[PDB]
């Protein structure tokens, strides 16, 4: 068996069944953030195009899935007991699905002990707290100028479409 | 035979008041709503209700 | 007729801004006038047709006897 | 253990339990659940998610809602107080008459007795209904199926039997009204009360009522089956008791199963079913019988949709049966009441030995004549009072009388019919038809045998029919 | 607020995978970006399968999904009586805001045993054939089966219209709230229909829940449930409500469809299976309740309009197994001109007697039989040509009765009147008449009894039963009056 | 906004516009698709991908290719300049008299007018056919749906109907060729040219053609229905008119929908259908009707798949029908024209009062007579005659005349008939059969009622013989 852990993010199923494993596996031993900032650097040294198709080549033939990161980033110490799960991902073909594991992992990994919202007619109200609407009043203390009518707008809509909606 | 008459005139004015009301509603709203937005204070009112969220959300 | 006072200030005065004019009630609106004329005649067609500002008085009759 | 409802997709409630995952069938108690929403673990879905079944209806379950596992299957009040009481599935009343406080609780699983506990050869339970005993010489403590729709007073019939017998009866009864109209149960309620077969001065009126109606969601309906089951086992085994187990209607249980199969991850089989239909009944059916611990006479009203039977389900049922009633609508339609499908209402336990030859043979002659009669019937449905020979006419006519002799009125639905019914002890019957076989008098009209008591009464009726 | 708000996870086809709202109550009516409601029917862990109530072309994705946080209710009242609304209670009549602005959960469970009571009230339809051959009780759920406009609806109409007088009578035992849940009956259908009820203004105690063909499926699906709470309400408030669900056949169609779009199954005949349950739970909510519940009732007249008499047809089998009969209406007869067109062999009320006046019972009992027997010599030997002379008379009798059980296109009645003509035939004064003229006899006969024997009728009406007065008069009337009718 | 062709699986075009996702129904124009390739958004699939439907060819659609949102749902010119024009679905000619240019464009998906301006009741239109008028008295502005088998003289009939009606018409007419044969449209074209009521001194002809043929991809066929509606609603409501809307054949629409259903990833319901089939019905059908704003007399050719009517599609349809017109292939097979199954064809306004109940009653005797006679047919089928009953023997013969009497050759389709067809006003009709009810002919040659209009002429037809 294992033990379920989730520090905020948190998807459940389809990579989210997966993330919640290394979530208890990295959070046990607490190599979690050491592997976040690992996985973050790897999020782009992977995603590239010197390779569009040489660190994420899946196939032209299988050989990549034999090992290409079981061997090219186990060519990196990066990922040194979480590079086993990338080797699984490399064999198991989900190697293009990593962006949502790492997004789950990092919007996981910050916000991993944090809270994001966005109410009505704000939109960058998107942060990492432990308490709420004391903090988003602190965003109205950026200046209450600039907010709750733009970015995303009480103009047509909240307020403006509601008097149209009564008819 | 008489009444249908009368009733039309009423019904016209009733329908006419609604077709004023719709044309009014669209035009009135389409005139006097465009200019409003010069209130940064409609967002001080966003601010105001938002302090009455940030406060009055307990 | 209804509420919120800053928004409704924009609208409720605009209820009666329309009514606060009556030769073209701040707009009768030419389109309103045109479609009105359409529907008012078309309404008339959809109606019975014996002028609506006239009294239909009586008629008389004589039934079959042998 | 604890779970959160992680997904509710209908009454398959997927609860993901932290770790804390108990066996299948395990009753979970949903917490924060307005009522006792027992979930029966259906699957350990994997990863400590179970697919469970709600037996309640969902209505406002918060996503995540907390479940604290009741950790074993549904244990329910049982014991004698369920007699003279209406219990719901969860062993609680729905008589709405206080609690049905037991001592004994039971997980409403129980199982099939062993081979050694089997009694190998059974003995007739008589009904005093000519047609019934004759064609189905019912067995004490067996599995009786009543295939039957509604209509005929389906329920009426069963009830009527219940009335004649379950009253008369020495032991107890358990009634599980599964997928059954609360309203009829209501009328019935008042009736049982009325009759004192629910005495309200006896919680051992003679009968425990278990109701798991149609307005129940499947989870309730399915499991009401177990409920009734568990209870009767109490009286047989525990209480020794010759229990009668009335089910109306096992089909609807099963159906509840078939209906569910899909959500249940089981393929809609043939006919849509649960492919597990067979065990669903089977293992279950095996839980009810005559052992050497007594008898559970298992009386199953069986909807067979549109009464089709070639549909597997009844096909299976027979296997479990020992007495089958396929009631023939034709017969009903002929106004003939008993409206049985006579040559498809049997109890296998027919013999010149066992049932006496007198009977038996009479039956063999009868079954035969009917078979034959039918043949000539085939001529008549479109070809009437002569396309044909007249010795043959005798037999035909004889059948027309015989038919009328098959008709036994109802001693309860006299209300509609005006017909008092009769209950006709066997000898007078066998002999009766045997007289018809002897072709008694026949200048007569053929209704002379219609809806009377024993054959004499047909005679009685006969003189009277000559004004 | 936008925190128990969600973004539309995916949408198309009105099947909203809904992002967020992760604390959602099961079957929460949700609240839209487009204003709209939806039902969080499906709690998947990673989304909420939200059935979108109404049109979704409006909709686009990531759109904000707001809780309404409410499990559906519908506005409830008697101020639905005299209202055509859609199920949310939206005047489509353009009758403006309903007085029914109390609301009530549309799901409210079906009665208890003790709470229920058996029926013993009659009720009626103004249709001889019906009240006679299917005498009507109160608190029902029993199947009306027949095909479409023929004035399929006529059948219902004459009934509703018939309750008018009863609503002009008193009690919820004469007065009756009629609930017409119209499921998928086009605007036209309705347009017309409503137009009729209104004309009859039998509409006055009557809800017309109007779900026209256009309407979105869940809505239509819902429409009955909506009605259902309202009718139980009436029931529990002593009121005897009558719902004609016309029809669940269509409802299923929607319901499955909805399911399918949710990928939620297509069981037998493509419909997932708890549509029975759907209705069972729905219909059990129609009952005749005990007095603690005001004694009220919700009489359910479900309708299934059959495709080609297809009844072993899943939903029909289902329905049959709930219903306590089915009233089969027979087309051939229709073509024959026999409208009502019945086959009463295939119309059954197990119920029978709880549902009727003595008056009728006395004349009808025999009549049923007389026809039965009549039919039988058409049948054993599947020839309308005879098998015995006796019956050559009896057949005449049957035939006479045949003329009688008909019902005028667009015509109801009341029981004493009904009995009036029926007695005439039953006790025979018009086999000494040619069968076609029997009905003719009625026109006069009826206008006569109405005229004269409203007295007498006063008695029959009083007794709910034909009395010695009435009878004595009748024997005489019928003979004399009949004699007058002829000569 | 622009999309990328992300997947093309035929004309189901999976588009990812990442440039936001405009409505479901937002009409798209494909870039790199010079030939105007409309896709209509169907789903917001998520992923800024929509499933859209090309209605058209999928040539040279590189996966990625830019698709430019048309910024509204599909809009079409509507204007009088359409009449006498064969407009395709896309608002464009196929009159090929240059573009069918109009003042106003309309988004073609639309609302089903509200109940209250809908006139709640209607009046029987006369078709000039005994059989019709008498037996299924269809209503002006109603939706009459012509169930009928494949090419079963239906096509002939409709044309004849056009012939009978459209001429006489006061308002105008629309033909929406839904899955029509290019040929028939041709035929029609010429017929119309010919008729000159598609007068070309009129792009304001008496009839507007909107065609959405078979050769189009379904999306087009699917959509021609909406298109046509949109125009016509405009003429009815907007141009006041009593529109006759000839649709041949909505089935083909339906089919077009159904056809996509699969590869709308949907479960295509029974037999492949649509689960939404019904809503589909509401959504067009409820849009077409008679308001107080005129009448859209809605003539729907309905292919009755495999003449299977129990077939849910038709099963539904009846509900929508003010007039259900069932053509009897069975009868048709008897060579008979009027070939109807009138014991299946109805008008709700077939119900006494409404139509003059005599008129009706005269029918009721017939309807009966034939029906009973129909009943006999199993018996007869084996048994023929000689142990039955006499009265029936009479009816049989009478029915046999009646049967024949409904028959009427084709006036237009003398090319088809050889015959000149006939046309019968009410009286001869009502009387005609009624006369047969009087059995005035029962020594007059029975078949002689065949392919006649007036009973008089039929009487004559018996006579020349004897």
């Amino acid at each position: 068996f294992a033990k379920l852990v989730r520090p905020p993010v948190q998807i459940y199923g389809i990579e989210g069944r997966y993330a919640t494993a290394l979530y208890s596996a990295a959070s046990k031993q607490n190599k979690l953030e050491q592997v976040e900032k690992e996985l973050l650097r790897v999020g782009q040294i992977l995603k590239e195009p010197k390779m569009a198709a040489s660190l994420l080549n899946p196939y032209v033939k299988r050989s990549v899935k034999v090992k290409s990161l079981s061997d090219m980033t186990a060519k990196e110490k990066f990922s040194p007991l979480t590079s086993n799960l990338i080797n699984l991902l490399a064999e198991n073909g989900r190697l293009t699905n990593t962006p949502a594991v790492i997004s789950a992992f990092s919007t996981m990994m910050s916000v991993h002990r944090g809270e994001v919202p966005c109410t009505v007619t704000t939109a960058s109200a998107l942060d990492e707290t432990t308490l709420t609407e004391l903090k988003t009043v602190l965003k109205s203390f950026l200046s209450k100028g600039q907010v709750l009518k733009l970015e995303v707008k009480i103009d047509p809509s909240i307020m403006g479409g509601m008097i149209v909606r009564i008819g | 035979e008489v009444k249908n008459r009368l009733d039309y005139h009423i019904s016209v004015q009733n329908m006419m008041r609604q077709k004023e009301q719709e044309h009014m509603i669209n035009w009135v709203e389409k005139r006097v709503v465009q200019s409003i937005s010069a209130q940064q204070e409609k967002e001080t009112i966003a601010k105001c209700i938002a302090d009455l969220k940030l406060l009055s959300k307990k | 007729l209804d509420p919120v006072q800053k928004l409704f200030v924009d609208k409720i005065r605009e209820y009666r801004t329309k009514r606060q004019t009556s030769g073209g009630p701040v707009d009768a609106g030419p389109e309103y006038q045109q479609d009105l004329d359409r529907e008012l005649f078309k309404l008339k067609q959809m109606y019975g047709k014996a002028d609506m500002n006239t009294f239909p008085n009586f008629t008389f009759e004589d039934p079959k006897f042998e | 253990t604890t779970g959160r409802i992680v997904a509710v997709i209908g009454a398959v409630v997927d609860v993901q339990f932290d770790e804390g995952l108990p066996p299948i069938l395990n009753a979970l108690e949903v917490q924060g659940r307005e009522t006792r929403l027992v979930l029966e673990v259906a699957q350990h879905l994997g990863e400590s998610t179970v697919r469970t079944i709600a037996m309640d209806g969902t209505e406002g379950l918060v996503r995540g809602q907390k479940v604290l596992d009741s950790g074993a299957p549904i244990r329910i009040p049982v014991g004698p107080e369920t007699l003279g009481r209406i219990m719901n599935v969860i062993g609680e009343p729905i008589d709405e008459r206080g609690p049905i406080k037991t001592k004994q609780f039971a997980a409403i699983h129980a199982e099939a007795p062993e081979f050694v506990e089997m009694s190998v050869e059974q003995e007739i339970l008589v009904t005093g209904i000519k047609v019934v005993d004759l064609l189905a010489p019912y067995a004490k403590g067996g599995k009786i199926g009543l295939f039957g729709g509604a209509g005929v007073g389906k329920t009426v019939l069963i009830m009527e039997l219940i009335n004649n017998v379950a009253k008369a009866h020495g032991g107890y009864s358990v009634f599980a009204g599964v997928g059954e109209r609360t309203r009829e149960g209501n009328d019935l309620y008042h009736e049982m009360i009325e009759s004192g077969v629910i005495n309200l001065k006896d919680a051992t009126s003679k009968v425990a009522l278990v109701y798991g109606q149609m307005n129940e969601p499947p989870g309730a309906r399915a499991r009401v089956a177990l409920t009734g089951l568990t209870v009767a086992e109490y009286f047989r085994d525990q209480e020794g008791q010759d229990v009668l187990l009335f089910i109306d209607n096992i089909f609807r249980f099963t159906q509840a199963g078939s209906e569910v199969s899909a959500l249940l991850g089981r393929i809609p089989s043939a006919v849509g079913y649960q492919p597990t239909l067979a065990t669903d009944m089977g293992t279950m059916q095996e839980r009810i019988t005559t052992t050497k611990k007594g008898s559970i006479t298992s009386v199953q009203a069986i909807y067979v949709p549109a009464d089709d039977l070639t549909d597997p389900a009844p096909a299976t049922t027979f296997a479990h049966l020992d007495a089958t009633t396929v009631l023939s609508r034709a017969i009903a339609e002929l106004g003939i009441y008993p409206a049985v499908d006579p040559l498809d209402s049997t109890s296998r336990i027919m013999d010149p030995n066992i049932v006496g030859s007198e009977h038996y043979d009479v039956a063999r002659g009868v079954q035969k004549i009917l078979q034959d009669y039918k043949s000539l019937q085939d001529i008549i449905a479109i070809l009437g009072m002569d396309e044909l020979s007249e010795e043959d006419k005798l037999t035909v006519s004889r059948a027309r009388k015989i038919q009328r002799f098959l008709s036994q009125p109802f001693q309860v639905a006299e209300v509609f019919t005006g017909h008092l019914g009769k209950l006709v002890p066997l000898k007078e019957t066998i002999k009766g038809f045997q007289q018809i076989l002897a072709g008694e008098y026949d200048h007569l009209p053929e209704q002379a045998f219609y809806m009377v008591g024993p054959i004499e009464e047909a005679v009685a009726k006969a003189d009277k029919l000559a004004e | 607020d936008l925190e128990e708000t969600g973004r539309v996870l995916s949408i198309g086809d009105g099947i909203a995978r809904v992002h967020g709202l992760r604390n959602v109550q099961a079957e929460e009516m949700v609240e839209f970006s487009s204003g709209l409601k939806g039902m969080s029917l499906n709690l998947e862990p990673d989304n909420v399968g939200v059935v979108v109530f109404g049109n979704d072309k409006l909709i686009k994705e990531g759109d904000i999904v707001k809780r309404t946080g409410a499990i559906v209710d519908v506005p409830v009242g008697e101020e639905l009586l005299g209202r055509v609304v859609d199920a949310l209670g939206n005047a489509i009549d353009g009758k403006g805001p309903i007085g029914s602005k109390a609301r009530r959960r549309v799901g409210l469970k079906a009665p208890g045993i003790i709470p229920r009571i058996s029926v013993r009230e009659p009720m009626q339809t103004g249709i001889k054939a019906v009240d006679s051959l299917v005498p009507i009780g109160r608190g029902q759920r029993e199947l009306i089966i027949g095909d479409r406009q023929t004035g399929k609806t006529s059948i219902a109409i004459d009934t509703i219209i018939n309750q008018k007088r009863f609503n002009d009578g008193t009690d919820e035992k004469k007065k009756l709230y009629c609930i017409y849940v119209a499921i998928g009956q086009k605007r036209s259908t309705v347009a017309q229909l409503v137009k009729r009820l209104t004309d009859a203004d039998a509409m006055k105690y009557t809800i017309v829940v109007s779900a026209t063909a256009s309407d979105a499926a869940p809505l239509q699906y819902l429409a009955p449930y909506s009605g259902c709470s309202m009718g139980e309400y009436f029931r529990d408030n002593g009121k005897h409500a009558l719902i004609i669900y016309d029809d669940l056949s269509k409802q299923a169609v929607a319901y499955r469809q909805m399911s399918l779009l949710l990928r939620r199954p297509p069981g037998r005949e493509a419909y997932p299976g708890d549509v029975f349950y759907l209705h069972s739970r729905l219909l059990e909510r129609a009952a005749k309740m005990n007095d603690a519940f005001g004694g009220g009732s919700l009489t359910a007249l479900p309708v299934i309009e059959t495709q080609a008499g297809d009844v072993s047809a899943y939903i029909p089998t289902n329905v049959i197994s709930i219903t306590d009969g089915q009233i089969f209406l027979e087309t051939e007869l229709f073509y024959k001109g026999i409208r009502p067109a019945i086959n009463v062999g295939l119309s059954v009320s197990r119920v029978g007697s709880a549902a009727q006046t003595r008056a009728m019972k006395q004349v009808a009992g025999t009549m049923k039989l007389e026809l039965a027997q009549y039919r039988e010599v058409a049948a054993f030997a599947q020839f309308g040509s005879d098998l015995d002379a006796a019956t050559q008379q009896l057949l005449s009798r049957g035939v006479r009765l045949t003329e009688l059980l008909k019902q005028g296109q667009y015509s109801p009645m009341a029981i004493e009147e009904q009995v009036a003509v029926i007695y005439a035939g039953v006790r025979g004064y018009l086999d000494k008449l040619e069968p076609s003229k029997i009905t003719k006899f009625e026109n006069a006969f009826l206008s006569h009894v109405i005229s004269q024997h409203q007295a007498l009728l006063g008695k029959i009406r009083t007794d709910g039963k034909i009395s010695e007065e009435s009878d004595a008069k009748l024997k005489e009337i019928v003979t004399n009056f009949l004699a007058g009718f002829e000569a």
